[PDB]
């Protein structure tokens, strides 16, 4: 692979000369950074419970007073989904549900007057976001601006 | 008075354990039925020592 | 910790370590940019693959994994399969061919190192343009959708510099964002440089009558087809809706929505017109010969209100017949058994 | 509009429960138009608020992470969580569920070192390197003399 | 509003009154029928005019309006029933198409 993206011994990326076959080679692998709720729903979706609770038991039971009252809190959380409850994942959003209409109408008043909840403002600003989120990763895609996209619609959807 | 009263001592403190953790407070009752069929019905009792 | 700052220091951050030679460097990425779709549209004729594609893979090549090509569209190309496969062929071109390839992408590469050396240049620009209603960001966000849309444009060989280039483009992309986002109720572009003028106009008006201008001296200042109905019409537009939440009367807690009430809906006396009316029809619907009557009836009942393509098969003088004769029969059996004369309506 | 269709291609209760083609709308009155819901199916994800900001921040405590200072970390903004493998070192091997920063993830990834030295005049410094570059290796330190004393900090080759 | 009287705010207190006499229907009656239930004082009024004994309260708006509301974030209200099996408040108008 050329200027970029290249996987070799164990050196990162690649450039390319063509002048003299000169073809140099930075040297991080795939060191997968990430972050928002990306990088944390993988690793929601990672997280054997059982284990985790199995790792406490035995975490809490055994230490001295003091990493074992963390562990019992952190506890009945797991237990929690563990029960009859539903996992993890769910805490995240790649969905968000859509109030009603009519709920959240759209009026008429006097003349030219019309009424309607502020929470279609609220969506709309989500929308647009999210919309320029994907229309921009399109066009190509500088981070810098990926990211403040990302973190002004992590802001919307809150 | 009574009758609210005995709402404000309807909860008490977990130390053994069998089902769930230790340092939790539940129902006072929520025991007096678990306790009930850890003993009696399905032996091995697991006696679960709570505080008021 | 509020947002703003963190992107106005993120850009200055990249910016304040990668600013780019006011000629050079800018010129040097330039001509890297167009020898860029230069080389891919030689690509795509050598493989007779669509440029929509030679131009995403070389990006993923560069940009991202098959990590971003997933979750933004969906799995229509292969993440894995599909993608290594296509730059298989384009490493497999000779080296004549693949000459492009690292071409292509060293000039997809320079693209990346000229939209980022300007974002402040963005920023500067969209400082100006601001309380129109959108976030301060929107508008910077906005103004990036533009200043790559002026890379995909500027052409080096025509000596006139870049940043310049860059601020037309970026300003078209902040207004129109503006003009498409600004309220709750689409607006066209048309009535939007048009209410502008209104509202300038108002305040020309304000400048010497005193009185605020009666729908007529505004009409009249505007222009052509401007009348009194048309300004006071548009201004009931120009409006802005009001909160259906917003404290009323001697507001404490009393909220406005509850003072609005509903049509949609039959209340109780009208759920129970429908039962009578119904029932009453539909029992003076039997003392009838169907061959006519289930054919309005239903016509306004069933469907819709036409009286030539209204009967199935007999032509229409039959239809007016058992119509206007069956329709007063059934107008009268009902005078003596007087059900709907006092209208349920 | 009650059991009327969206541009009247149906308008009755004999036409219950089944659908249009052209415009499509299954129909009882309005009352429908205020319990049905909708979506917005998000480019990156965002978790919900409630589940962040709230003591028991539960995605902080299921995920030992700062309970409330390390996704406010990497949350709303670009403070890498390193996911999966991370070969390369940065002292120590890889930091499996730990953080880094924008300066050294950039420090990591693209290689290390990427200094820019511009020279002054014209005359000058194209003298001094000119010759100690194109394939010549040059240590940490090397001295560039003419102009201003041009120093390279960082390894490898020029 | 201009000629119809306004109704009469059932209070907490007065909803406790009630709670505490056995009038137990009586209190669903001011939650659905008098109030919250569209369904309901529809069906209601009618069966009145016919002449029977009003019709068993639908459902008060007030909850509909908060699971769709509860809806809009990220968590799911669903009721149950003697197994953990589901059950229907906005009567199949939430079944998609
Ligand atoms: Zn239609």
């Amino acid at each position: 692979a050329d200027g970029g993206k290249v996987k070799s011994d164990v050196y990162g990326r690649v450039e390319v000369d063509l002048v003299r076959n000169v073809v140099r080679v930075v040297e991080s692998y795939d060191i997968d950074a990430r972050m928002g709720a990306e990088a944390i729903q993988q690793l929601l979706k990672e997280l054997d419970l059982e284990a985790l609770e199995k790792e406490l038991l035995e975490e809490m039971k055994h230490p001295s007073r003091a990493r074992r009252a963390k562990a019992r809190k952190r506890l009945e959380v797991v237990r929690a989904f563990l029960d009859s409850g539903n996992r993890p994942e769910w805490m995240i959003l790649e969905a968000v549900p859509v109030l009603p209409p009519d709920l959240r109408p759209m009026v008429q008043v006097d003349g030219g007057r019309f009424a309607t909840s502020d929470l279609n403002d609220l969506y709309r600003r989500l929308i647009n976001r999210n919309n320029r989120l994907k229309k921009l990763l399109a066009q190509g895609a500088p981070e810098i601006i990926i990211r403040n996209e990302k973190r002004m619609l992590q802001e919307a959807v809150d | 008075i009574e009758i609210v009263v005995r709402q404000m001592m309807k909860y008490v403190e977990v130390t053994d354990p069998g089902d769930s953790r230790l340092l939790e407070g539940q129902v006072l009752e929520k025991w007096d039925v678990e306790a009930l069929n850890e003993r009696l019905i399905a032996e091995g009792k697991t006696p679960v020592a709570w505080k008021p | 910790k509020i947002s703003t700052s963190d992107p106005v220091r993120q850009y200055l951050h990249e910016i304040g370590q990668v600013p780019l030679l006011t000629l050079e460097e800018e010129v040097e990425l330039a001509r890297k940019v167009e020898e860029g779709m230069e080389a891919i549209k030689k690509l795509s004729e050598i493989t007779g693959l669509d440029p929509d594609l030679i131009r995403e893979v070389v990006r993923a090549k560069i940009l991202g994994s098959a990590r971003v090509r997933h979750i933004p569209g969906l799995k229509e190309t292969l993440d894995p399969k599909t993608v290594e496969e296509i730059d298989q062929k384009l490493k497999s071109l000779p080296k004549e061919h693949k000459r492009y390839l690292h071409i292509a992408r060293e000039g997809e590469a320079a693209r990346q190192h000229l939209i980022e050396a300007n974002l402040r240049l963005v920023v500067s620009i969209a400082k100006k343009y601001t309380g129109r209603g959108l976030s301060f960001l929107d508008l910077i966000q906005e103004g990036n959708q533009g200043l790559i849309r002026a890379v995909e444009k500027f052409e080096y060989k025509r000596r006139f510099k870049f940043s310049t280039y860059a601020t037309w483009w970026i300003r078209q992309a902040i207004n129109r964002a503006i003009a498409d986002q600004a309220r709750t109720i689409r607006i066209p572009v048309h009535m939007v440089e048009t209410i502008n003028k209104l509202s300038r106009t108002a305040r020309q008006l304000q400048q010497e009558l005193g009185r605020e201008p009666t729908y007529e001296e505004i009409a009249e200042a505007m222009g052509p087809g401007w009348d009194a109905k048309r300004v006071e019409e548009t201004l009931k537009i120009a409006q802005e809706p009001v909160s259906l939440e917003t404290p009323i009367g001697d507001e404490k807690d009393s909220f406005y929505g509850d003072f609005i009430p509903d049509e949609h809906l039959p209340s109780p006396v009208d759920a129970a017109t429908q039962s009578l009316l119904s029932e009453e029809l539909e029992k003076a619907l039997s003392k009838l010969s169907e061959r006519e009557a289930m054919v309005l009836k239903l016509r306004k009942g069933l469907i819709d209100g036409e009286e030539v393509g209204a009967f199935f098969g007999v032509t229409r003088e039959r239809i007016r017949q058992i119509e206007n004769k069956a329709l007063r029969k059934l107008k009268y059996h009902e005078s003596r058994t007087r059900k709907l004369r006092d209208f349920l309506d | 509009k009650d059991y009327e269709c969206a541009c009247g291609k149906y308008k009755r209760q004999r036409f219950e429960g089944k659908v249009c083609e052209r415009c499509g709308v299954e129909v009882t009155k309005s009352i429908v138009r205020r319990y049905r819901m909708g979506h917005i199916e998000l480019a990156t994800p965002a978790a919900h608020i409630w589940f962040v900001k709230d003591v028991p921040s539960k995605i902080g405590t299921l995920l030992d992470l700062s309970a409330t200072e390390l996704e406010q970390v990497l949350y709303f903004s670009k403070y890498i969580v390193l996911d999966p493998k991370g070969a390369i070192l940065n002292g120590v091997p890889v930091e499996k569920r730990q953080l880094l920063t924008d300066e050294e993830y950039r420090e990591l990834r693209y290689g290390k070192q990427e200094t820019y030295p511009l020279p002054p005049g014209v005359d000058a410094l194209v003298k001094d390197g000119e010759e100690v570059v194109k394939g010549q290796e040059l240590a940490p330190g090397v001295v560039s003399r003419l102009d201003g004393v041009a120093l390279y900090r960082f390894p490898r080759r020029v | 509003g201009k000629a119809q009287f306004g109704g009469q705010r059932f209070g907490e207190m007065e909803v406790w009154a009630l709670e505490a006499y056995g009038a137990a229907h009586t209190l669903q009656e001011m939650l659905t029928l008098k109030s919250d239930d569209i369904e309901g004082r529809n069906a209601a009024y009618e069966a009145i005019i016919k002449g029977e004994d009003v019709p068993e309260p639908s459902v008060p708006e007030s909850f509909r309006v908060l699971v769709k509301e509860l809806q809009a974030l990220a968590l799911d209200v669903q009721t149950l029933d003697e197994k953990d099996n589901p059950v229907d408040i906005f009567e199949g108008l939430a079944s998609k198409r």
